[PDB]
């Protein structure tokens, strides 16, 4: 996340981190068992950190579950980065309480302009790389589709909205995909891709969760 | 350009 804000230990307890020996991409509590993130972010060997604040320390309030199930949409294409979106399953549910819990799926996609939260712990420079041990906030605002398409003509599908901002400086970046833009309560957006981080005119482009609220609960349901 | 590490 560029040009955020350190969230606070555990005040995004819905947001999980993706391990693979190292933070590799976000997620999202969804249930007690069931994360969802980027289907970019599928890989094997994801240890799915729960309640974590600095993910570089046990501070407390951590739980590591592997991922039982990686469920990358069937739809995912990984050049266009159309449904990219991932489940994943947990081996064992996660013990919810306040640091960690899960976030809401939407009910309705959210309109243009509506603040959400995205989190994680990306790179928050938006040249060269840095890292954070914590978990990192931003506030930003869905954007219209008509900004989000004349940004990226002719990449992004109904499947993506951009949120951030186009004067630059507040993005998520890389380390942050697959995490979420919570907007009143709901996991609306996917941190997915963009032109670099907090680019100007370059906003970030999210999955559009609400898109994917039956498919999610449909191969949850399954799974 | 995706967003993971
Ligand atoms: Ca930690």
């Amino acid at each position: 996340i560029v040009g955020g804000y350190t969230c606070g230990a555990n005040t995004v307890p819905y947001q999980v981190s993706l391990n693979s020996g190292y933070h590799f991409c976000g997620g999202s509590l969804i249930n007690s068992q069931w994360v969802v993130s980027a289907a970019h972010c599928y890989k094997s060997g994801i240890q799915v950190r729960l309640g974590e604040d600095n993910i570089n320390v046990v501070e407390g309030n951590e739980q590591f579950i592997s991922a039982s199930k990686s469920i990358v949409h069937p739809s995912y294409n990984s050049n266009t980065l159309n449904n990219d979106i991932m489940l994943i399953k947990l081996k064992s549910a996660a013990s919810l309480n306040s640091r960690v819990a899960s976030i809401s799926l939407p009910t309705s996609c959210a309109s243009a302009g509506t603040q959400c939260l995205i989190s994680g712990w990306g790179n928050t420079k938006s040249s060269g790389t840095s890292y954070p041990d914590v978990l990192k906030c931003l506030k930003a605002p869905i954007l219209s589709d008509s900004s989000c398409k004349s940004a990226y003509p002719g990449q992004i599908t109904s499947n993506m909205f951009c949120a951030g901002y186009l004067e630059g400086g507040k993005d998520s970046c890389q380390g942050d995909s697959g995490g979420p833009v919570v907007c009143s309560g709901k996991l609306q957006g996917i941190v997915s891709w963009g032109s670099g981080c907090a680019q100007k005119n370059k906003p970030g482009v999210y999955t559009k969760v609400c898109n994917y609220v039956s498919w999610i609960k449909q191969t949850i349901a399954s799974n | 350009c995706t967003k993971s590490i």
